[PDB]
């Protein structure tokens, strides 16, 4: 569960992302494909090459789902139910992969927000992502 | 995989009483039912809407025995599950796009099926050797993923 | 998330344990210690040898908690609040371990209740153990 | 571990620019803050109640320097991580009773500390290589557990 400071921390860290969310989503993705090649098994129909816009296109989508979750930090389950419906029933992504992407996102953020990526902010973001991941896999069975 | 000979001897020994048909059928069936997202690789098997729809499906079954049958044979190469599985590795990666985590899932369903079937005989220690087996298999199969 | 079918199924299987819960709890512990020796890092003060009384005693502790969870299936969080407090603040067992124990409890059960451990009963208890696990690690951070 | 040579060359190049004293304190401190349960091993370290109590705690900061000094040395032996960490594997098992999962947690927190520090410089491919490294270390550290 997100505490008031978790929320505050994620509203502010994400706030700074501002503009690059999509840019950042894309990189998180590239970081995941590369470090955790097993993750590529879900994106067989994609171009997984540096700068593919399939990846850029996908990145932005991810980042907007996160922006939305942030915006409804107080009602995440409802805010992303559509997205859980989808991952649960159509994509059927092994839950373990949510943890790998989340990590790549944390790596991406730390790489772009030197100044705001504090222990406190790091902790908050990690919990945030895990709750996002939890929401997303809630309808698997 | 690091098996003791007592470990290896006990593996071998119960393996000898495996009816691979029904055990492979049971193992793959249970997977699809317990971890329903593993079903994503078998829509072409047909109706998987129920445990019965799934357990009783000839496709599940025959795939079960196929898999369990390839399982059986790395037991003959406990010393090189790696080279034993290299091609299957590439095929699951390169062609089937199987998330290797599914392999772990399988190993655990299996260990559960074996217990189910051997009751009392699938002892703390027999489980333990098998756990080592299904873990080496999962890794050998995941080996060539790139 | 336990469906009424799931709940019904767990009630079933568990009722059948009846008298042996303790016996089964201890066997589960014993299969875990041997199958996943890293789990032993948490019981350095237990004699972990076979037929130990500590293990034995601990088995029944766990068994009884599971029983209590079965009984309060619809309010686990409240039924197990004390226990989540305990695991999260004093014990602090790494969340990944909940999975190894659950699995061992699955094998134990499978091996003692052949007839009742149907693919559907199996699917159910698995979700059961998973929610118990989630409840115990819900207050970790 | 099986690093390409451009991979081991990348690992090594960057590693040369890291300040171990403070990177060590930083990764250990961040571990205790993000995965607070890991604090179970350090009650004798004092106040760890707040991020600042943790991050600026001199025992936390002095312990961090040892781990990374130790990590830094296996870096010189990518080809023999297991032998490198064999005594430390035993120590951690046999005496400290540390769940090896703590090793993976630290690896990731480390990866994040590097990114944070190197920025643009910690590129996808640079991360992928470190991911390989930290996994190797976690495994070599867990090797002797029993
Ligand atoms: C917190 C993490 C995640 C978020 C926010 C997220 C979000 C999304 C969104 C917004 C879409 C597009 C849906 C649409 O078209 O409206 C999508 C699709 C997809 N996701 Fe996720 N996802 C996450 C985790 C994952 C993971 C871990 C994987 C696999 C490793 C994955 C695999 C997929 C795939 C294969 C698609 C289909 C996209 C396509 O074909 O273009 N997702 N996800
Ligand atoms: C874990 C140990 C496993 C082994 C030893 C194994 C073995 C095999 C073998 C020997 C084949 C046949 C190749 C051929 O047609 O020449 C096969 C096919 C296949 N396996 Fe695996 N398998 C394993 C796990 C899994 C899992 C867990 C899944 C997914 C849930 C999976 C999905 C598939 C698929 C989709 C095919 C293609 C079958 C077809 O339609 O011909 N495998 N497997
Ligand atoms: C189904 C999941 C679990 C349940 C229901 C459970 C339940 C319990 C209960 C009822 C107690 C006794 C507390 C008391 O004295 O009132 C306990 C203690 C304990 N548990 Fe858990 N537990 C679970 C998972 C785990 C796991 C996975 C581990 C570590 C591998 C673990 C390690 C411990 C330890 C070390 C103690 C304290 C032992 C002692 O001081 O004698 N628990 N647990
Ligand atoms: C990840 C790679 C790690 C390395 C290379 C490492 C290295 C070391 C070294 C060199 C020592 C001192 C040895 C001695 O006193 O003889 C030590 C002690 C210790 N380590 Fe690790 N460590 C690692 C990870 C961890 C983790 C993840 C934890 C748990 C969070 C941990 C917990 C401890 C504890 C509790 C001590 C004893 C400190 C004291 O109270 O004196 N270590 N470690």
């Amino acid at each position: 569960v997100l505490s008031p400071a978790d929320k505050t921390n994620v509203k502010a860290a994400w706030g700074k992302v501002g503009a690059h969310a999509g840019e950042y989503g894309a990189e998180a993705l590239e970081r995941m494909f590369l470090s955790f090649p097993t993750t590529k098994t879900y994106f067989p129909h994609f171009d997984l090459s540096h700068g593919s816009a399939q990846v850029k296109g996908h990145g932005k989508k991810v980042a907007d789902a996160l922006t939305n979750a942030v915006a409804h930090v107080d009602d995440m389950p409802n805010a992303l139910s559509a997205l859980s419906d989808l991952h649960a029933h159509k994509l059927r992504v092994d839950p373990v992969n949510f943890k790998l992407l989340s990590h790549c996102l944390l790596v991406t953020l730390a790489a772009h927000l030197p100044a705001e990526f504090t222990p406190a902010v790091h902790a908050s973001l990690d919990k945030f992502l895990a709750s996002v991941s939890t929401v997303l896999t809630s309808k698997y069975r | 995989v690091h098996l003791t000979p007592e470990e290896k001897s006990a593996v071998t020994a119960l393996w000898g009483k495996v009816n691979v048909d029904e055990v492979g059928g049971e193992a793959l069936g249970r997977l699809l039912v317990v971890y329903p997202w593993t079903q994503r690789f078998f829509e072409s098997f047909g109706d998987l809407s129920t445990p019965d729809a799934v357990m009783g499906n000839p496709k599940v079954k025959a795939h079960g025995k196929k898999v369990l049958g390839a399982f059986s044979d790395g037991l003959a190469h406990l010393d090189n599950l790696k080279g034993t599985f290299a091609t299957l590795s590439e095929l699951h990666c390169d062609k089937l796009h199987v998330d290797p985590e599914n392999f772990r899932l399988l190993g655990n369903v299996l260990v559960c099926v074996l217990a189910h079937h051997f009751g009392k005989e699938f002892t703390p220690p027999v489980q333990a050797a098998y756990q080592k087996v299904v873990a080496g298999v999962a890794n050998a199969l995941a080996h060539k993923y790139h």
